[PDB]
Order: C-alpha cells, then structure tokens, then sequence
C-alpha cells in the first residue's frame, strides 16, 4: 500500500498552504484594527473590507483544502 | 389606481424561456455519441440478447443503498475471464 | 497646477493698476523675514539654527548641535543636516544642545519644521522649563484628570490632553538629574 | 400617406423618399411641412447622425430647390455633416456632396457652427474642384466667416 | 380659450405621469400618453446608443 | 383654435376606455432586426469568443478521444483488458 | 378550500405572526431575536441530521467513520471499512431478517 | 490647507513634499492644524504689531 | 471525482448558448424596459428647466 | 463626523486643544511664575456679528482662567 | 407548469442525489442549504432591500421634474 | 406583436438598471478637448459607436455567472459553474472576446524576447479567468461535502438527540461554510465581471475623430 | 504496516499549518495593542475586532485540525 | 505504483506556493483597509486597486493549480 | 518531530506581539496598565495554537 | 521508474518558488494601494510603476515555471 | 538510474530560492511606488534605482538558475 501512503504523506505537505493563510488573515484583519483605531467613523467599512479581504483570502484557504482532499479521496 | 391591472396578469415566463430550454436540450440530446453507460452493438447481438443480459450493474444503482456499490440489476454472467 | 501665479512681486505689480497711485503698496510677511527655507547654505557643519519660539517668547535663536524633539511617535533628535521634516510635537522637554550643557524646555505641544537649508524651527505655545514646575499640583491633577468623565466628547478630548499632559509632566519630572 | 402619419416615420425612410421625390420633382408646401416637422420634432435629434451625407445633401437640395426656409430643419440636417459623415464617402461624392450642402446653405443664408466641417472636407483637399468651385467654396467660407464671427482656421494634428 | 387644449393636455399628461410614474405606472400608459418620446427612445435602444 | 387635430399621435392624455398594449421595441417583434443591428454589429466579439471557444473545446475533446484510442490500441494488441473489468 | 388561496393565507399566518419565539415563552433564556434565529439555524441542521440518519438506519456509511460504531453491531457490515464484505455480509444478513 | 495652500506649493511635484511629515493622522490634517495655529499666530502678532503702532 | 467532464465541446456550448441567451434577453426584452424608465425621468429631469423657459415664453397668459 | 486628531473628532479646533495644553501647563507652574503667567492666560474681549449692515446681536469673554475648556 | 417543472425537477435531482455513493452526504446538503434560505428569509430586512434598490435607479430614486405649474396654465 | 405590459419602478427594473449602469462605469468614456455641443456631437456619437459594449458584456456575463453561482446554493442543485467546461469556457470566451476586439483594432494580425513572456503573461489569463471561478466553485463544495461527511459520522456512531454538543459545534462549522459560500457566490461573479471589463478595456481606445477644421474667435 | 506509519509523518506535515496562524494571531494582537494605544477612547471596540478576527483566523487553525483528524482516521 | 505515489506527493509538495499567495493576498487587503482609513474620499479609487491586485497575485495561485494539476493527471 | 514546527510561527507571533507592547507602551505609557492585558489575551489566545500543536505532538506519539 | 516518478517530486518541490512571488507581489500592490492613498492625483503613474514591477517579478514566477516544464518535459 | 532521479529531484528543490528573490523584488518594487508616491518629482531617478536594485538582486536569482543548470547538465 505504497499508493494510499502516499497520498497521506502529500495531503500532510499540502496543508501547510494554509499557514500563509492564517498569516495573510492575521496581517489583514490586524490592519483592521489599525485602520479602525485610525478614523471610528468608517469603522463600520473597514469591516466590510475586511469581509471582503476574509472571502477572498479564504479562496486561497480552500484551493489548498481542495487540493489535500483531491489527493486524500481522488 | 393600477394596482388591480397587474394583478391580472399572472405569473408569466421569461419572453425568450423556450428558446433556452430548446437550446440546452438540443444540446442535451444532440451529442453524437452513446448515452454515457450505453454502447452501441449490431442489431444481431441487440435481438439476441435478453433484457437483463443487456443491462449493466453500474448502471442501476440501488436508491437507497445500505451497503455503498448495492446495484438493482446484476447484468450478464457471462463474463470473459 | 500652480493656476495662480501668487507672491509679493506680483501682488506689487498687479497691484498699481487696480489701487490709486497715491497709496505706496503694503508690505507682506516675507519682507520682514531674513531666513529663508529652499536657500543654500546657512548650517556650516556641525552647528545649525535652531529658532526655538512661543508667541509670548523667543527662547532661544542661535545655533545648536543636537536638538532633541518630542514628537508624537516618540523623542526624535534632530542633527545638523537632518531630512526635511513638519513634525506635530507631544507635550514633552525639547533639550537644546550646545556641548555639555543641556537646557531642558518642556513644551506643552506645537509644531517643528527642519526645513531644507537645516534651519529647525520649533514652534510651541507655552514652554516652561523644569525647574519652574512644581510636583505637587501635577498629581492631585493626573488623579482628579482621571476621574471626570462626562458623555461631552469635548471634555473627552480636553481630559485626554491634560492626562496625556500632566502624565507626561510627572515622566519628565520624577526622572530628573 | 406621408403627411397623414408624419409622426411614425423615421428619418432613415424620410431620407429615402425626399431623394426619391428630389428626383422626380414633386412637392408641396404641406409636404415639405410635414416632412420637415417629422425630421426635427418626431424622430431623434442624432439621427441625422446615423444618416450620411449623401442623403442629407439630397434633403438640403430638395428643400432649396422649392425655397423651403425650415430653420429648426435646417440646424437638425447640420447636424449630420461632420468630418466622420462624410470621411464615409468617396471622393467624387464627398465632392458632390459638400458642393450640394454649400449651395442649399448659402440659398437660405443659414450658417451653422457645422458648416466648417464641410467647408473644411474641400479645404484639406483642394485638387478635386475647378477655380470656379473653389470660388463657390470660398465665397461660403467669407459668408460663414462673418455670420460665426471668427476667422477659418485649418487644423493639423498635434 | 384658443391654445387651451394644448396647455392642458401638457398639464394633464404630466399630472398623471408624475403622480404614477416609479409606483404603478404601466409601460402601455406611458407609451399611449407619450407616443414619440418611447420612439426617440427606442432609437437609443435600437442605435447602440442606450448609454447615451 | 387648436382642435384636437394637432394633438393627434403627439400628445395623448391618460386612457379612459381601456388600458392599451405595450408598444414593442423593434428588437422584441423580429429577431431579424436585432441579429443585424446590434447583434451582428455589436457583439460579434463576443459571438466570436463563443465560436473560439466551441472550437478549441472541440480540439481538446479531440486530443481525449485519440489518448483514449492510443491506449486502447495498445491494450488490445498486448493481450491486456482495457478497462477494470468493469466493476461488479 | 381554493388550492391557491387558503394554503396561502396560512402560509402568511405562519410566517408572519404564528411566531414561536414567545408563543413558546423563549425570551426568559435566550438573549435576542439574532441570537435565536442562529440557533434556530443549527437545530434545523441538527434536526435535519438526525431525521435523514434516523429514516434509514441500518446502513454502511458512505462517508468515512472514524472506527466507531453505532449500537450493538461493532463487527457487523455497519461498521465494515471494505465494501464488498459488508456487501455480502448485507445479503446474508438481509434473508435473515 | 488643503483648499488652496497646498495647491499654491506644488510646483511640477511640490515644494511641500520635500518634508517628512511626522504627525499621526494624514498631512491634510497636520496641514489644517497647521493653518489655523498660523492664523493665531498672524493675528496675534498683527494686533500686538497694530497696538505698538 | 467529477473533474473532467464528458465532453468539454458541450459543456462549453451550454456556456454560449446560455450567455447569449442571456445576452440576447437583457438586450431585447430587459434593456428597452430599463431605458425606457430610466430616459423617461432623465430627459424630463434634464430638460425641465429648459422646457420651462420655453413654455414660459410660449404661453401668452400672464 | 470629522476624520483626524481625537481634537478634532470631538469638534475641537487645534488652537483651542493647544490652548488648553498651554493653560494646563501654566494651572500647574511653580506660583512665583504661575501668577505672572495668568497675565497672557486672560481672554478679554468682545464680538458681534453684522447680518444686515448695521445691526447685530451681541457677545462677550473676560476669562481670566483660560480658553473655555467645555464646548462652544 | 413552473410548478409542475419545479417539482418535477426536484424530484428528478433527488433520484438522482440518492443514488450518488455519496448519497446521505448529498441529501443533508439539502438541508444545508435549505436551512440558509429560511435563515435568508428570516433576517433579510426586506423594506429596507425594496428601498435599497429602488434607490440603485435614478428613475425612482426621486421624484420627476418636469412642468412646474406655472408655465403652463391658461388664463 | 403582443409583448408583456411592464410596472415602472419594479424591483427587477431598479435591480438591472443599477448593474447595467455600474457595470457601464467600469469603462468611462473620455472627456474630449473640445467643448460638447452641435459640432462635437458626431464625434461623440462616433466615438460612442467604435467603444466596445463591455457594459453590456459585463453584465450578461455578471447576470449569467451569479445565476449559476447562486444555483449551487439551493438545495436539489449543483452550480452549473462548478463544471470545469462551463466556468473555464466562460473564461476563455471572455478573453478571446479581448483578444478579438484587439486584433479588429489594429489589422487581424498576430502581434525581443522580453515580449514573447509578456505573451505567455497575456495568454494564461484565458486559464486564470476561467479557472478562478471554477476552482472556488468546486472547493467549497468539495469541503462542503467532505465536512458533513465527518460531521454525520458522529450522530452515526453515537446515539440521535444524544451527546449533542459534539455535533452542535460542527453543525455551526457547516453553518458558518455555507455562508462563506454565497459570499463567494456573489464575490466570484464581480470578480470576474471587474476582470472583463479590464481585459476588454485595454482594447477599448480609439482614435477621436474630432473637428478638422474651425472657425476661431 | 506502512499506511499507519505515514499517517504518523502525514499528520505531522499537516500541522505544521498552525505556524502561520499562531504568527497571524501575534500579528493581530499586536495591531490590537498598538491601535489601542493610539487611542485610548476606542479599545472596549477594539477588542471586538480582535475577537471576530481571531475566530475568522482560528477557522484555518481548524481546517489544518480536521485536515490532521482526516490524515490520523481517512 | 511510484510514479502514482511520487505524483502524489509531488503535488503535495507543489501546491505549497498557496502559502505566499495568501500571505501576499492578506497583506494587499490589509493594505485596502490602511490605505481607505487614510483618506476614505477615493475608497472606490482604491478597491479598484486591490481588485486588480487581487486578480494578479492570485494568477499565481491558479499556476501553482495548473502545475499541481498537470503532476497529478499527466 | 516534523509536528512540532508549528511552535516556529507561535513563538513569532508572541515576539511580534510582545514587542508591538513595548512599542505601544512608549507611544503612551498611561495605558500601560490596559496594554499588558491585551498582551496576556493574546498570549492566551496565541497558547491555545501552541497547547493544539502539543495536542497533536502527543496524540501522534501517545495516541 | 525511478527516473519519471522523481521528476515529478521534482517539480513539485520546484514550483514553492511561486509562493515568494505571491508574497512578493501581495506586498507590492498594497503599497500600491498605500502610496496611491497619499496623492490620488498621481496615481496612474503609481500602477504603471505597480504593473512594471509585476511584470518584472512575476518573470520569476514564469523562471520557476519553466524549469517546472524543463523537469517535467525535458 | 538514482544519478539522473537525484538530479531532477534536487533540481527540484534547487528553484526555491527564487521565491525569495521573488519577496526581495516585491518589497523593493512596492517601496519604488511608496517612495515615488512621497514626491513625484524624483521618481525617475527612483526608477532608476529600482532597476539598479533589479539588476542587482536577479544575481541571485542567476546564481540560482546557474546551480539549477549545472545541477542538471554538470
Ligand atoms: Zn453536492
């Protein structure tokens, strides 16, 4: 069973895509604060872009989920 | 005051709806190749051959199955081995 | 981009035709100025001048060798041919440098330009020198500044002044030499 | 027909019958009306646009021809003349053309800020007409000179 | 009372447009009322120019 | 005065007899007007695009079928099955 | 009943003010009206979960366990992980029962 | 500040661009703070300046 | 899984049959309903004060 | 509201804010100075705006403690 | 027939999800789904999306504008 | 003959006519030299008949996208974007329509070697715009479907309508992926719109024609 | 047995993915704090966002977890 | 059964380059929301901006796709 | 061993965190005394990352 | 084969060098984002700088893809 | 043959100091618009000294490139 070993040992190195993941939502939603904490008054558009930053961000996320469980089921 | 002139006018399609539905099944239908599970044989082989002889297992799965691969038919036996 | 060619040889030219001629025309805030801000020169090593302000005051116009501001990211020191800078000061000591001697200013707030030609030009409303302070208003102050807070945003904003002020006081007060 | 449904024509079918009836000459003065108060109020204002010179120089003949002075027509028909209406033509009938526009506006003493185009459609190009049509050009072009109250001016790209 | 008719016409067209329009106006009423002003339009539409 | 007669198919005042059809656009009666003024000279870029696309989607299904023909012809002339024997 | 009116008047019944956010008291412990509805939300899938799973329950998943077992089989084609033993454990056990 | 002061600095770029703006909001802000303390103290000097004369 | 399709060549034509269906009725059927509205209230909305003017100059009732 | 400097999001202008810092650090000078500086702390003056021409409503500061801390 | 086709549709998809070999998985995304469209219409605030894009339309984003009344009377 | 009597002010109506009027700001047109009046106005309109129609473009593409991208939401359905040949065709349709405006432009001819990169550069973005939209369209539903298949295990193994916390806090997780689900339903149908209009608005510039000829002061 | 050695391997490959999100944390919190001391009037806000960005962050961190309990148990 | 193992972990190995993706993606959307907090008055201009960056850092993801697709089904 | 490469980016985090303390701290030390409490947050908040990487440390070795 | 299953290791392990180039091009158009924050009035000369910086970096992007191709179809 | 396998395999992972070469040529990139977005006026000497910077740091995306081949055919 070298085959569905393998797919273990590549869908472990796959996954370590969504460190920079985690890092890029970190940086993003920490500028948030800042830029929240820089004028209140459009804090509530700042969310929104951070919403929009969190969706699009989130697509990097889950090519890299697709692309473990395309090696871990398919 | 125009508002019981539109209630008369009830629900109504799309004004180009049939053309879309025409189009996608003629896309559907008009393929040019067998119908994916299908093969096509020689008309002999298709009057020599019984129903169940001439259907597949993959294609009739089981509705609802409690085992996951239970299929309805079983298909031919006669199997080339 | 510069759609009004603007200054005071041009107000002194368009101006003879719209005026009676029997009116010399005004003088302006640059004829009373002698240092300028683009001009070459005027820093000579390690000195620079450092015109150091306050409506009621001039504290000092010489020439320094370091001037320790404090702006509002933090203590910065400005050196003879320093960048050009427009820097908002905190309530914080400017201390002029002029060898071993140090006299250290503490200003309630202002502005510091470092212009192109080195010239640093601070620019406060009151400075008070350290010795002249005494240590005994500045708590009852930081711990009644502390305490009255109102749903006015204007008195939010005065508070946070005389907090970050009378704070910044007993910084620059109980860390003394 | 015509003049009893002015309202439902459109300027590309009016263009059609006035250069059919600019050949057979056939007119009235409640047809020229009609035709003329369904080219400016009844269709719209940049259909003259979409027309072509060689047709709304036929429409200028057509109204000269009878003497027809329709200045809200006249200003509409201006319209439709421009460097791109008549870059669209050949030479022989961007000649024609322009020829024809010169004369039905200098007949009515109608000179529009878009006579310049057609002025300038034979000032950029003079080796296609005689001196006598260069002298019915620049005769136009003193006219419109002085009722646009400026001085022609030729210009080059840059 | 010479050019009356025209005046209220105007009036009365407007007034009724104005007090429907971008509630429950129909498209048909519009068209009716305002017969030439749908047929300059739909030469926008027709001739490419509906962002005029 | 003006009589009504100057008002005709110009002006109309909101109806009392009956509410009428809706006037149709000329590109909602015949296809032939729409496909030749603004489908054709319009978006015949796009049309275009889907063409190219047909095309080269064509070509790409071309190149599957050979692939499935190479290996099927090289199965077939070494004795082998194919395919995975179906599966049941 | 007309077949398009009356169901849809106790559809406007039901959805507008046959509320059940306090004709089943509710407010005493949840906090808001967004609070519930989100609750609302998971119940329905948890709901949801549970019925799909109830409705045919003697069954080999298709999805992957992770080496449980639902009741007392433990051994049985319920939890096998190859699927053509449990197939034919099925069809033993299926002429039994 | 913005209105007119920094539109009559700008020469092909600006005159005003050459300095490091150490403030902590934007330099429209810096500059319309700026503005005002110059009109204090213009006009400080303007009626002391007056008050001698 | 699902990844390839069976044919590429009619996934793609459902693709151009349905965006230019779509195309087609927005042009047709959506946008003469869209710019009739929405010209109606900008000519009256740009004209009004021009139409104005010159209804005031043509009427000879004050 | 307004997008700048917490002065300036309650409303503040920058000359009334440094003002206040100014006062506030002459309310806690050493009393041989803070007296002496109470001198340029004093606001006395009058104004009166003019809507027509010649008339107008009036008002009035004699502080002699400083710019007014709380709103205008 | 839009009934008729919807639920005819409906049924047909749901033969054929129950079918799948991912057949339990397919028919809780239903109800995955269904549960955010009766959390979509439960939450929406529907005045404010009518007058929200009523608002998208400078058509009836105000009123119009014409014929001020005093242009056109007869006296 | 007979079309459909239409409300004015209908939703529908205020919905597309705030799409088409923003996807129609995408590519302004371009403020001229000369002042816009009678002279100018065939150059207008001129101009206004050699720009591209990447508004409606935009939003048919817009339109037909989050349709499909919002069918994969209801229940009973998959995206129709979700296929690789539907979303991929899609871009590459969109890209050839770019690529077609801009070989019209010039003469229909194919235009060292930084270039040749430039080209590859400019001929993956026929992949990239298609396959944007699929791969986000098929991720979350493949860990849609990944995430319920471990969030039913649970209640399989253990009892239904007991120990339920362990199946609440991955009911929520669902919840929460089904709702990131249509964000990117709607965010991937502007993305690729917003990507239209610029790739086919790079080839939407024209020479303004312009007056010739004038008569000044 | 092979498969059960690699999932060992796979799993911790997998996990390697918090790296990132624990620095984006960091990254976040320290925002947090600098923008709390930038102004002081905002920080009971402030925390908020910290909060909705640590759980929109802390969804990788649980996808790379049911990535890791996927590897061990499919 | 090592060429259909070495692709596995071939692409568990290539698709790798989703970390940087979404690093770079987190902090060009942290820059949006810094860059709109500065002056919110061009906050159209400047989403425009991310959008077209957004489009081209993520062509990258979509080459790592492309290579992890042609390791796995080629 | 390869598991525990995680504790790389959380000991990053809490460096960049408690440094951006010290900067906030001398950008106004007056709320220094709320400032270490967002610190401690998100320290605690930062060891939730680090306690599941050692989660998974002794669940691939004693699990 | 050893030979063909290692190539695809190969350019697996090549084609991480796109996340340097993701990170790279994510931090270059958020400053351009940031620097078209502080004069929008320059700000086409700011994306054509941003787009000839793209373009002279992801020429890394497609270095490391063609020794991605290189490896595996040469 | 493990000498040919080994060779692609460490031509592999030989490219991945490109991705750094990629992050330096994005940093230095978005600091060329930040600089030029501070004044306008010097921006062409800037963009001199980012194609200095350029040239500069493609050494070391050459120097990779060099290894790579000569990994390969050396
Ligand atoms: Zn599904």
């Amino acid at each position: 069973s070298v085959l569905a070993a393998s797919k273990m040992v590549g869908a472990g190195c796959a996954t370590i895509a969504l460190a920079g993941v985690g890092a890029g939502l970190g940086v993003m939603f920490g500028s948030l604060i800042n830029g929240a904490a820089r004028n209140p008054n459009i804090a509530k558009q700042l969310v929104g872009y951070a919403l929009l930053g969190f969706a699009l961000t989130e697509s990097i996320a889950l090519f890299s989920l697709l692309v473990v469980f395309l090696i871990l089921f398919a | 005051s125009y508002s019981a002139y539109f209630a008369k006018a009830g629900f109504q399609f799309p004004a180009g709806l049939s053309a879309l539905v025409a189009g996608i099944v003629a896309l559907n239908v008009c393929t040019g190749r067998p119908t994916k599970g299908t093969k096509e044989i020689s008309n002999a082989e298709y009057n020599a051959t019984p129903i169940g002889y001439l259907q597949s297992p993959d294609q009739h799965p089981t509705a609802f199955p409690k085992v996951p691969g239970m299929k309805d038919v079983h298909g031919s036996p006669h199997h080339h081995h | 981009e510069a759609a009004a060619p603007a200054g005071p040889k041009e107000f002194t030219e368009v101006w003879n035709k719209k005026a009676p001629s029997t009116l010399i025309v005004p003088e302006f805030p640059s004829n009373y100025t002698a240092v300028k801000a683009v001009g070459e020169g005027q820093v000579h090593g390690d000195a620079f001048p450092v015109n150091f302000y306050t409506p009621h005051s001039i504290l000092s116009q010489a020439q320094k060798d370091t001037v320790v501001l404090p702006g509002v990211d933090g203590y910065f020191g400005v050196k003879a041919s320093h960048v050009p800078t427009i820097a908002q000061l905190k309530p914080g000591v400017v201390e002029l440098h002029s060898g071993a001697e140090s006299e250290k200013f503490f200003v309630s707030g202002g502005f510091a330009f470092v212009h192109p030609n080195g010239v640093t030009d601070i620019c406060v409303l009151e400075a008070a020198t350290l010795d002249q302070v005494d240590p005994a208003a500045v708590k009852s102050a930081l711990a009644a500044a502390s305490a009255a807070q109102p749903t006015d945003e204007f008195e939010q904003a005065a508070n946070r002044a005389a907090i970050e002020l009378y704070s910044a006081l007993e910084s620059a007060v109980e860390a003394k030499a | 027909n015509v003049s009893a449904n002015f309202t439902k024509f459109e300027t590309e079918q009016l263009l059609q019958i006035v250069a059919t009836f600019d050949a057979f000459n056939h007119s009235s003065v409640a047809f020229l009306d009609d035709v003329a108060d369904s080219i400016t109020y009844c269709n719209h204002y940049l259909a003259p646009v979409r027309a072509g010179a060689d047709e709304l120089a036929t429409l200028l003949t057509y109204y000269a021809k009878n003497g027809h002075e329709r200045a809200d027509l006249l200003a509409t028909v201006a319209r439709g003349f421009s460097e791109v209406s008549l870059g669209k033509l050949s030479a022989a009938q961007r000649k024609d053309t322009v020829l024809s526009a010169l004369k039905a506006f200098q007949t009515f003493g109608f000179y529009p800020e878009s006579i310049e185009a057609v002025i300038g459609a034979a000032l950029v190009s003079p080796a296609e007409y005689s001196a006598e049509e260069l002298k019915e050009v620049e005769a136009v072009k003193v006219a419109a000179e002085n009722a646009l109250g400026g001085e022609f001016v030729l210009i080059q790209e840059g | 009372e010479e050019e009356e008719l025209w005046l209220l016409t105007l009036t009365q067209q407007f007034k009724h447009i104005q007090k429907h329009f971008g509630i429950d106006l129909p498209h048909s009423v519009v068209a009716h009322m305002d017969p030439l002003l749908i047929k300059k339009i739909d030469w926008e539409t027709t001739n490419a120019l509906e962002d005029f | 005065v003006l009589g009504e007669v100057y008002l005709k198919d110009i002006l109309r005042t909101p109806p009392t007899g009956a509410i009428p059809a809706n006037v149709p656009h000329p590109f909602q009666t015949s296809f032939y007007t729409y496909a030749t003024k603004k489908l054709i000279p319009r978006h015949w870029y796009l049309l275009g695009g889907f063409t190219f696309t047909i095309t080269l989607y064509g070509i790409l299904d071309g190149l599957r079928d050979s692939g499935k023909k190479k290996a099927y012809d090289e199965a077939i002339h070494a004795g082998k099955t194919p395919y995975t024997a179906g599966g049941h | 009943m007309a077949v398009t009116s009356f169901l849809g008047k106790a559809f406007e019944k039901y959805f507008y003010d046959f509320s059940a956010y306090e004709q089943f008291g509710l407010n005493r412990f949840l906090s808001s009206k967004g609070q519930y509805v989100a609750l609302r939300h998971v119940g329905f899938v948890m709901v949801g979960v549970n019925v799909l799973l109830a409705a045919n329950f003697p069954f080999n998943p298709p999805f992957p366990t992770i080496g449980m077992c639902p009741a007392g089989w433990e051994g049985t084609w319920v939890c096998q992980a190859d699927k053509a033993k449990a197939l034919e454990m099925y069809k033993e056990w299926k002429k039994s029962n | 500040p913005d209105l007119l002061e920094k539109q009559l600095e700008d020469v092909t770029g600006n005159s005003l661009d050459a300095y490091d703006i150490e403030a902590s909001h934007e330099r429209s802000d810096v500059l319309r703070d700026l503005t005002e303390f110059h009109l204090g103290v213009t006009l400080y000097n303007a009626m002391l300046e007056n008050n001698c004369s | 899984m699902k990844l390839l399709p069976e044919s590429l060549q009619q996934e793609a034509a459902t693709a151009a049959v349905v965006a230019s269906w779509v195309l087609w009725h927005l042009d047709t059927q959506l946008l003469p309903t869209i710019m009739r509205e929405h010209k109606l209230h900008a000519c009256w909305a740009a004209a009004a004060k021009r139409y104005n003017e010159k209804l005031f100059k043509l009427n000879p009732s004050y | 509201a307004p997008s700048g400097p917490f002065y300036r999001v309650a409303g503040m202008s920058y000359l009334r804010y440094s003002n206040i810092c100014a006062d506030l650090l002459r309310n806690v000078l050493k009393e041989p100075f803070k007296a002496k500086a109470q001198a340029r702390q004093a606001i006395h003056f009058r104004q009166a705006p003019y809507v027509d021409g010649k008339a107008g409503a009036s008002k009035v500061y004699e502080l002699e403690n400083g710019i007014p801390k709380t709103a205008n | 027939i839009a009934l008729f086709g919807a639920l005819s549709w409906i049924l047909y998809r749901a033969d054929g999800q129950s079918k799948a070999h991912e057949w339990i998985v397919d028919l809780n995304l239903n109800v995955l789904q269904a549960a955010w469209l009766i959390s979509f219409s439960s939450l929406i605030p529907f005045r404010a999306v009518y007058f929200a894009f009523r608002g998208m339309a400078p058509a009836t984003a105000s009123t119009l504008n014409g014929l001020k009344t005093f242009s056109s009377i007869s006296l | 003959s007979s079309v459909r009597d239409v409300k004015t002010g209908s939703l529908p109506t205020n919905f597309l006519t705030g799409v088409y009027r923003f996807w129609r700001s995408q590519n302004p047109a371009e403020k001229p030299h000369d002042p816009v009046n009678d002279r100018l106005l065939p150059a207008v309109v001129d101009a206004s008949d050699k720009r591209a129609s990447i508004g409606t473009w935009a939003t048919t593409f817009f339109c037909t996208i989050i349709s499909c991208n919002l069918l994969g939401l209801m229940p009973f359905n998959e995206a129709p974007t979700s296929g690789l040949g539907f979303a991929t065709g899609l871009g590459v349709s969109v890209w050839a329509t770019a690529t077609i405006l801009g070989l019209s432009k010039t003469g229909f001819k194919f235009p060292f070697i930084f270039v040749p990169l430039e080209t590859i550069s400019y001929t993956f973005r026929a992949v990239s715009l298609g396959v944007r939209l699929w791969v986000n369209m098929l991720a979350g539903h493949t860990l849609l479907h990944i995430l319920t298949g471990m969030a039913l295990a649970l209640p399989f193994s253990l009892g239904f309508f007991s120990m339920v916390p362990a199946t609440f806090g991955v009911c929520c997780l669902l919840s929460a992926l089904v709702g990131l689900e249509y964000l990117v339903a709607v965010l991937q149908s502007g993305v690729f719109s917003i990507l239209s209009t610029v790739y086919v608005g790079e080839f939407n510039h024209d020479k303004f024609i312009g007056p010739a000829a004038k008569i000044v002061k």
